[PDB]
């Protein structure tokens, strides 16, 4: 059948598709992200997101990990810095045990002080994990210098702040940002009725619309972090397009006009005005791609660049001197349709698995509480038009950059020379 | 237990080998010859 | 730095002594791109960060 | 209620296979049964370079004109190699069906190895060989695999010495080539919103004439592996971490216990520790890959052939019941994605000759009990010499002795 | 009932020492696990209790009479935290059990 949508009295949006899957799947969704946290809880989302498995009032912890992996079904959180989804999946006749896990994690947690005292040195080793690699760090460092309050707090917790989380935090957290307006109940391979019937056992308790989050500020700025590593990884972004504005669209055939990234194993070159532009003059090692992170008050827009460290800086020159010819109007119409085609691929292909079904259903739910359905975002994407992308991008060229690099950087330029 | 009690099982044959080897040796070992009179060859 | 800093003087002057609370004694884990990272953690799914 | 997967096959040999979803994003793929255990030693790196140089350039497409058509549609081209398969996939819309079909056409056949882009890919791969030994894990199955199978075209590794990267002529690789990429030894496989007859007339079109006739009558043939029980020891006391890797000879894929032992895996310290059960044909490695601290290697090598005895002794109904639900969700289906429903067709007619459904799946799942799995386990684990492979300071790594007598209980 | 066992909490003598009842408990696994869960204060006033109660014992002395602790006012701090201890190795027993 079709997806089927109701929005409860008390503001939880209840979404629900039955396609008669062997496994079926069931999230939850909340405005909880990290950008709802301010100077004296940072890190808090953090341990939020590793503590789904603790102690729930209605579930002791052992229950609520030997029930899960009896039934070989699977929990996951998966957070940005605007929404928190926490996911279940399982056989359809497990999926009732599942649900009363899922909703006895989501609405009552107890978080003892000693569950969350083991929980900090797991923190350390998941953001050592996270930062192993320097794409995680230097978007992190992009957002920290982009912004000034909200979009700048870290997805990962701070090294000060590991020990100084305690449970009244966490308590804090969930009562101010775990309220029934800003959730929604998305379930694929179920029934919408029982999604209307978890709704009630819990999901009832919060009603409030929770703590509303400060705007995002721009701040501009360049950070550089000599780290070693041979290559400067450097991302150059300016503000840009919330979600919902049109020019968001603009902005998403903008970069994939400009290189989306590779599109082949081993032989992803030629692949973008950038990758174009950069290679015709340097025959190192590169790659170079467009950033695009918009959320609900903000975006940021610019280019991603790894490099050799020497060449690092005519490299990130070459790319931006390429985006000022976007800006310039130096673009053909062929070159937009074939962005068109990448980026409505990009979604089919992001939609046609189970849990990023799940996940854009769920998404869709936070921000406009509708469903789009694939097909009117294809007509809408088509009605971004070159103009349109000329004008993100002198956006761009105009808009005051923030500069997040890393590596050997005695040859990479500053904002002031860039 | 329900479950140990599978543990069992697959350990009553072991037991009884254990058991039985022990039985063995000790008849063996014991010069025993009352047990010893009822086998065929090492009897005498 | 003498009459120019002053008061601030200390800040821009290691001295290391050379011959002739106090520090309080000051990790390896198991083993590009461009969008805005995601984290995620499961409960036996090991966690992973797919910017 | 799932789709059943419906094969056909060609005149040429090919088998063009297909399946169907409302999905509208098909990953086309073509699977050939063509790796580096057909490989002989002398063009150890054949079907790693050609894969390397199958997308840089081919006849009709000169250059990098296919990597544009590819960008034209927005598609995403993909390869890999292993052992035994080759595959080179295309994810894309439905309706740029015809393209991808014939831009794959020109990827297995009509490919043109240009010897100036041969030298470009020798330095690309020879460098990465050069920075491969920095991924430790595949170092240690790299090691496995070699002492593993001794002897054998199995211990070759996909990159192949480094010799045989540099050595490398257009007309071996022309040989590779026109060798191993045979019709009869090659599926086409669709995953998603796919017609099965429109791909059917595609294939004949674009993927007729394939080559199926061998030089001279150079048939190849294979040979049935040797399971060298034996370790390999590459200390090196400056790395942070070591990787141990573990293994027993395997028993391939046409063999229905192997379900039975994914179950075992299932119920299964040291940091990470993944159990695996590599499955080449007629032989393969069921074991496991347990990094860890230079002072817990014999800790938790004990460890683990603790686990696999219980489970060869003592494996109870509740631990086999978790173990069927945890291989029940790693079932592969059109909610896993098209690439891997993709994939899987691939694979299921070069290994099986058919799709296996996954109703027959579970129907080997649900006869799996606790008698049968520690029998099977036993059959495999219970008094097996098995293959060890360290890297990294693994001077506390027991050596052959304590392993090898560990896996024999002395209370059975 | 409550006279009795008034009685026999003076009779049994850790009050003179000046220690509550659930400092007397023999430490086990569980009870070392519910000591664990204690709060900073908590265990730092049980832990000044055991060591002045030790050095009394070494000096043979006990506390002034007005220095004991009174029944009444005894709290059953550990209690609460051994109990989860006892219901958590329960639930887990009762799981390996079926
Ligand atoms: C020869 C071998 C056996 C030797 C036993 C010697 C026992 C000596 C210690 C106990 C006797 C102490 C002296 C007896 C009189 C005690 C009077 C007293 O003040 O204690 C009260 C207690 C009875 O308590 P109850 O009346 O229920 O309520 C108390 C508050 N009104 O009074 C009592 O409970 C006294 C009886 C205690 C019996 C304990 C038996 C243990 C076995």
């Amino acid at each position: 059948q079709d997806l089927e949508f109701t929005k409860l009295p008390n503001g939880l949006v209840i979404a629900s598709l039955e396609n008669y899957a062997p496994l079926s799947r069931i999230g939850l969704f909340v405005k909880a992200g990290s950008r709802y946290e301010d100077s004296n809880n940072l890190g808090t989302s953090h341990l939020l997101r590793l503590a789904s498995s603790l102690t729930t009032k209605g579930a002791s912890s052992f229950k609520i990990t030997r029930g899960i992996e009896a039934v070989g079904g699977k929990l996951s959180v998966t957070a940005t810095r605007e929404n928190m989804a926490y996911t279940v999946e399982g056989i359809r006749s497990d999926i009732e045990i599942l649900m009363e896990f899922l909703l006895n994690v989501t609405t009552a947690p107890e978080f003892r002080r000693w569950e969350v005292a083991a929980l900090r040195s797991q923190l350390k080793i998941d953001k050592a994990v996270a930062f192993q690699n320097s794409q995680t760090r230097i978007i992190e460092n992009l957002h920290d210098v982009a912004y000034k309050n909200a979009l700048a707090n870290p997805l990962y917790c701070p090294d000060y702040r590991m020990g100084k989380i305690t449970s009244e935090e966490l308590h804090y957290f969930v009562q101010n940002h775990f309220t029934s307006a800003r959730m929604a109940l998305v379930g694929l391979g179920v029934s919408h009725s029982v999604l209307k019937q978890v709704a009630e056992q819990f999901l009832n308790m919060r009603g409030g619309l929770g703590l509303a989050g400060a705007k995002a500020k721009y701040r501009g700025g360049e950070i550089r972090e000599q780290n070693g590593d041979n290559l400067v990884h450097a991302a150059i972004v300016a503000e840009s397009a919330a979600i919902g504005n049109a020019e968001a669209n603009a902005f998403s055939v903008l970069q994939h006009l400009l290189g989306a990234g590779p599109h082949i194993k081993r032989g992803n070159n030629t692949t973008s005005l950038l990758s174009q532009s950069v290679a015709k003059g340097s025959h190192q090692p590169f790659d170079v791609s467009a950033f695009n992170a918009s959320y609900s008050d903000s975006g940021l827009f610019g280019i991603y660049t790894i490099s050799q460290a020497a060449a690092a800086g005519e490299v990130i020159n070459a790319a931006y001197n390429q985006v000022k010819a976007v800006a310039q109007g130096n673009l053909s119409s062929a070159d937009v349709q074939a962005a068109k085609n990448k980026l409505k691929a990009g979604y089919l292909m992001s939609v046609e698995t189970s849990e990023g079904f799940l996940s854009e259903i769920g998404s869709q739910a936070l921000a406009a509480g509708s469903y789009m359905p694939p097909s009117t975002v294809l007509q809408q994407i088509d009605s971004v038009a070159d103009a349109d992308v000329v004008k993100a991008a002198k956006k761009f060229v105009s808009g005051k950059k923030s500069m997040a690099a890393s590596g050997n950087l005695g040859h990479t330029p500053f904002l002031d020379e860039l | 237990g329900p479950r140990y009690r599978e543990l069992a099982r697959n350990w009553i044959p072991t037991a009884g080998m254990w058991g039985t080897v022990g039985a063995v040796g000790l008849v063996w070992a014991t010069d025993w010859r009352l047990i010893l009179d009822w086998v065929p060859y090492i009897n005498g | 730095v003498a009459a120019r800093s002053g008061p601030f003087a200390p800040v821009l002057s290691a001295t290391s002594r050379g011959v002739a609370g106090a520090v309080p004694a000051a990790p390896v884990l198991d083993v590009a791109a461009a969008r805005p990272l995601v984290a995620t953690v499961g409960l036996n799914v090991p966690a992973s960060v797919r910017f | 209620s799932v789709p059943e997967t419906q094969v056909s096959i060609l005149d040429n040999g090919l088998r063009v296979a297909s399946e169907q979803s409302s999905h509208a994003t098909c990953t086309v793929g073509v699977w050939i049964d063509a790796g580096s255990r057909y490989e002989t030693e002398k063009n150890n790196g054949a079907g790693y370079f050609l894969e390397h140089l199958a997308f840089k350039g081919t006849k009709n497409r000169p250059g990098n004109a296919l990597e544009k058509e590819v960008e034209s549609i927005g598609a995403h081209l993909n390869a890999y190699s292993t052992r035994e398969h080759t595959a080179y996939l295309i994810k894309a819309l439905s309706k740029d069906l015809p393209k991808v079909v014939e831009l794959l056409a020109d990827i297995v056949q009509n490919s043109s190895l240009e010897d100036s882009q041969i030298e470009k890919e020798r330095d690309v791969i020879l460098r990465e060989m050069q920075e491969n030994d920095a991924s430790m894990q595949n170092v240690v199955f790299d090691y496995l695999h070699a002492t593993a199978f001794q002897g054998t075209p199995l211990a070759q590794a996909v990159e192949g010495p480094s010799e045989n990267v540099r050595r490398l002529s257009r007309t071996d690789l022309t040989d590779y080539l026109n060798r191993h990429y045979k019709a009869p030894r090659m599926v086409l496989a669709a995953a998603g919103g796919v017609e099965h007859q429109q791909l059917l007339d595609l294939a004949q079109k674009h993927l007729s004439s394939v080559s199926r006739v061998y030089e001279e009558d150079a048939v190849p043939g294979l040979t049935p592996c040797r399971f060298t029980g034996s370790e390999i020891r590459h200390r090196d006391d400056a790395l942070p971490l070591a990787h141990v890797a573990i293994a027993v000879e395997g028993p391939g894929w046409a063999n229905p216990d192997n379900v039975t032992l994914q179950v075992a895996n299932a119920i299964i310290l040291c940091q990470s520790f993944q159990t695996f059960n590599i499955s080449y044909s007629d032989t393969g490695l069921l074991g496991a890959h347990f990094v860890c601290d230079a002072m817990s290697i014999d800790d938790m090598v004990f460890f683990l052939q603790g686990q696999w005895m219980r489970l060869c002794t003592s494996a109870t109904e509740s631990e086999v019941t978790r173990g069927k639900n945890i291989l029940r969700n790693a079932l592969v289906s059109h909610l896993d994605g098209t690439t891997p429903v993709c994939e899987d067709i691939g694979r299921s007619l070069l290994t099986y000759g058919r799709r296996i459904p996954l109703a027959e799946w579970e129907s080997r799942i649900q006869e799996v009990d606790a008698q049968m799995l520690r029998d099977i386990c036993s059959k495999y684990f219970y008094d097996q010499c098995p293959a060890v492979a360290g890297y990294g300071p693994i001077e506390q790594l027991p050596d052959y002795n304590r392993i090898r007598s560990g896996m024999f209980w002395l209370r059975f | 009932l409550d006279g009795f066992r008034k009685w026999y909490y003076n009779a049994a003598g850790f009050n003179k020492l000046g220690l509550m009842r659930d400092d007397t408990l023999h430490e086990t696994e569980d009870v070392k696990e519910a000591i664990r869960r204690l709060p900073e204060d908590l265990y730092n006033d049980r832990m000044f209790r055991i060591k002045r109660a030790l050095d009394l014992t070494m000096r043979h002395q006990i506390l002034p009479k007005d220095q004991w602790t009174k029944y009444e006012e005894d709290k059953f701090y550990l209690e609460p935290y051994l109990k989860e201890v006892i219901r958590e190795r329960k639930e887990r027993e009762e799981w390996a059990k079926k």
